[PDB]
RNA sequence: GCUGGCGACCAUAGCAAGAGUGAACCACCUGAUCCCUUCCCGAACUCAGAAGUGAAACCUCUUAGCGCUGAUGGUAGUGUGGGAUUACCCAUGUGAGAGUAAGUCAUCGCCAGCU
RNA sequence: GAUGCAGUGUACCCGCGGCUAGACGGAAAGACCCCGUGAACCUUUACUGCAGCUUGACACUGAACUUUGAGGUUCUAACUCUGUCCCGUGAUCCGGGACGAGGACCGUGUCUGGUGGGUAGUUUGACUGGGGCGGUCUCCUCCUAAAGAGUAACGGAGGAGUACGAAGGUGCGCUCAGCGUGGUCGGAAAUCACGCGUAGAGUAUAAAGGCAAAAGCGCGCUUAACUGCGAGACCCACAAGUCGAGCAGGUACGAAAGUAGGUCUUAGUGAUCCGGUGGUUCUGUAUGGAAGGGCCAUCGCUCAACGGAUAAAAGGUACUCUGGGGAUAACAGGCUGAUACCGCCCAAGAGUUCAUAUCGACGGCGGUGUUUGGCACCUCGAUGUCGGCUCAUCUCAUCCUGGGGCUGAAGCAGGUCCCAAGGGUAUGGCUGUUCGCCAUUUAAAGAGGUACGCGAGCUGGGUUUAGAACGUCGUGA
RNA sequence: AUAGCACUCUGCAAACACGAAAGUGGACGUAUAGGGUGUGAUGCCUGCCCGGUGCUGGAAGGUUAAUUGAUGGGGUUAGCGUAAGCGAAGCUCUUGAUCGAAGCCCCAGUAAACGGCGGCCGUAACUAUAACGGUCCUAAGGUAGCGAAAUUCCUUGUCGGG
RNA sequence: GAACCCACUGUCGUUGAAAAGCCAGGGGAUGACUUGUGGAUAGGGGUGAAAGGCUAAUCAAGCCUGGUGAUAGCUGGUUCUCCCCGAAAGCUAUUUAGGUAGCGCCUCGGACGAAUACCAUAGGGGGUAGAGCACUGUUUCGGCACCGAUGCAAACUCCGAAUACCUAUGAGUACUAUCCGGGAGACAGACUGCGGGUGCUAACGUCCGUAGUCAAGAG
RNA sequence: UAUAAUGGGUCAGCGACUUAUAUUCAGUAGCGAGGUUAACCGUAUAGGGGAGCCGUAGAGAAAUCGAGUCUUAAUAGGGCG
RNA sequence: AUGAAUACAUAGUGUUGCAAGGCGAACGAGGGGAAGUGAAACAUCUCAGUACCCUUAGGAAAAGAAAUCAAUUGAGAUUCC
């Protein structure tokens, strides 16, 4: 089905939100602007190996 | 053996207040799968269809518009 | 008294048919220079204007044609007590739906123009 | 299924010899059947151990010569001999000594892989109109559901164990489906144009409740599919589940008022324990660290028997056993009468004509309680039988004999219906049979009830314990 | 159970059995002997299948244990740095290269080892049948003999005798 | 074919003469024969020409004593008196279904009093009974899918009650309502009327809703 | 359940909710913001023995604070007091 | 004292003297060591180092004078409450 994915906060923070997505349809890693609340800032996450 | 024998489990809908009742902010008025009863003034409607009031006051119910609508509101 | 905008109300207020309106208002109307616009097109949206017409449209009036509203009386159902078991009867309270007579071509509010 | 209740009939008090129809007679807390998170023994490609057997490493375990870490040849001194001789010693044990044959092998200890019903401990779900076989077990939608909520059946019908970075947010914008007319291929139905009437389209997906500020359909920009929360409610045994205005920070789209805490909503799911990953102004066994632990976020379940007993589990018993149940099956009784048997109503037609002498289609209405069944009320601290024998008693829906009506009744016969229960109503061959077929009789060889009458009156051939065999099923018991 | 038959194991300190061992039976026996297994005088005989499981014999390819411990990653501190921090050696936690047997995978044989021994359609001058063919699947598709049988549901099969 | 060793048939016996016999018949009777005395094998063991046979009238694991007062959600039983109150046989979950746990229902103590109930009046939502054909299906007869007549529906609705339910105000009547604690029992129900599913509009049948009675209640 | 469901032939005697420890609630008594000792000593129910226990303060996982405390960027809001 | 293989010896043999063995309550020390049961099943676990078997003392036995604890640098051998 659908494999589920990290998204961490390129500001160093360790932050991070979770989420899935289809290999087929979205081979390339994906980014996105998010709120991180550690620095309070809006900033880009990118995605990792949920592990 | 039969091919049937299911069914889910009752979700407890319908009116909870009704006309002439005193209600505060928050308290829920109806639960309804979709907009048998529609919102009219200080009442709010969430994400399921269900409506609450948002002011305290009266419950009325009503029909009224170009529709015939149902609407319930509540009066300050 | 006519016209426009915004509301109340949501058919007794609606559709359909027929007929009227240009002083102002509104509508068509001119073409596309700059604003803006079309998965093409000045058709819509937009701009800049008055050479024509109330033709269309919109409004106003008439008509019960379609529709809508709708009694009285009776019938069905039904709470309580009693009597019976194809689901009725009595006392008492309540009382439709359909149909019949009949009604209807709405009624109000705020602002602004033209007589 | 009554000596003891009701109504009624009969009946003076008490022995003795007989008899076994009843006292659901006595005897043994039913052995058949079901249940208990009972027992035992047996089986196996159930689970998990162990013995036994086997593999390699290390130790007991040494020496000298060769060849490409390993192999080959030789030796004796560890070690072996259930081989010979000598002594203890009057001794086929044992010990010591001398030989001989072997020899760093074999064998043993620790560790280790394999095999392992040989042996051992255990497991092998529940619901269920008895149990088994089949089906089902969690979630969503509709009906049953009696106009608030809720509401059962192995009741009637369908779906789910997902999808989507856009199919989410926002600003702006747009209406479907069908039919008719014309128009190249082109038509039943592709695309174009104009009308007519009309929500009948669509909404990722099943159904329901909804959907014009469209919740349906497009385009540009975007990430609110945010973080901290959260007044107040719904639902509710708990554990859980649901809706939510508003406040702060950071955003997106709008000129702006504003809208946005995923998708029209309701299914798309799994507690706790144990572990992995990121972070952490927590803890840190003398102290400083560290390991480990805590807190925040997150990952690993068809634990689908879906509140999940273990990380880990199938069968047989007719060789059997215990605790219970008439809470629950097989016999007989009871309720019922679908089925069964018997009767009646209408009457197309058949009968050379002629519905009704005799039959009688399509349909309808009853009776009985001999069949097959349904239910599970009595009995599981026992109501203990398929047939035959012996002995019966009652019903009439009559087999014979008796009395009648009609006839498609000339007579003799026959057909059909009515009355009638007094008496009577075969012996054999085959088979365990009841039944059935057959032979030969008789006026006739009737149909049924009586715990399918009768086993404390007889038998014991059949069925249904323990032995053995065949066919068939199973790896096997 | 039996005499008879067959298979297989056992070279002697035998195989096998009892036992924890010592030891004992086998046997004061020695393959014309001893143990296990099946069949059951005698007569005629005993067909096909080694795909499965087992047993026996090969092969040295793949996989694998203990043991061994090459590498890599951390903890700690002398020292070095204003600091952030860096940081040898020594101890220590962890990772795990290489070597490494049997077994298993693989190849043959073996049924008087455990076991197995099939289907669907046509076809000869009357009719019928099918000597004879068409094929599908297996490791192979029942030879001799027998057959309503201690085996046959239908079934009290059909015919003959009594 | 006697003794001796066996046990094929039948009657009797079955609280026997006898916890396996008597009687009449029956088989072997120089052999794999019968028998005395004394020894050996001991319980998951022995022995077995094999029946799970035998191992002291006991055998799918002997007997005795200990663990031991094994455990038993099962059955039985549970002993003097009076007074007051008084259930349930339901929901949810459960290797759970004849057990148990939370809630519902009973009792006792404390707190607190009109916050409670019956009835009247007023406000409110509904989609059942009935009815209807406007949708979804289905039905008959005409005319040309439509038009005119005509029926039906748990999973159809253009409509639509009585009752029931929620709220506010009020008279009268009544020890009502609520909160906090100690103790429970119960979770096998039955029949009858009304509304239904299932069954044949069968059952003293079965499963729900609702009321009464029994249960636990005599006359 | 008269039940034809169980148990009892009869009498006399025996026969089944106990004991220890801990804990909670209720009555009652002492003392009271306090209450109380245990082992042990003691010619001993006395008198000594204060170690310990309960109450007097909560919040938080904890470090920590404390009539407050936790969560948070927040003195906002909210939870326990 | 005597005395092999075997020379010296040793093994072996004999005499004398001394000692031991067996029984019996509980308690002690040591060598082996279950299952029923509970977990509402059961295998880890429990029961429990219990029951039982074996060896062996004393009036008691065992232990005992820190290569022990503690964490203000303090305590000061065993045993029992
Ligand atoms: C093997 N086991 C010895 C066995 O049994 N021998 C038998 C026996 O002596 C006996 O048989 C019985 N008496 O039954 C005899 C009849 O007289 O027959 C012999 N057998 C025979 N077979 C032979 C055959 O066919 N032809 C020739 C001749 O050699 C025959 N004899």
């Amino acid at each position: 089905m659908r494999d589920k994915i990290r998204l961490v906060s390129s500001a160093g923070t360790g932050y991070f939100y979770t989420t899935t997505k289809n290999k087929r349809t979205m081979p390339e890693k994906m980014e996105i602007k998010k709120f991180d609340p550690k620095i309070r800032q809006h900033v880009i996450f990118k995605e990792a190996k949920i592990k | 053996s039969t091919k049937n024998g299911r069914d889910s489990n009752p979700k407890m809908l319908g009116v909870k207040v009704y006309g002439g009742q005193t209600v505060t902010a928050g308290n829920i008025i109806v639960r309804q799968r979709g907009t048998e009863f529609h919102a009219g003034a200080n009442v709010g409607m969430g994400r399921d269809h269900t409506l609450f009031a948002t002011a305290d006051g009266v419950v009325k119910f009503e029909v009224k518009g170009q529709f015939g609508r149902r609407y319930v509101k509540v009066e300050t």
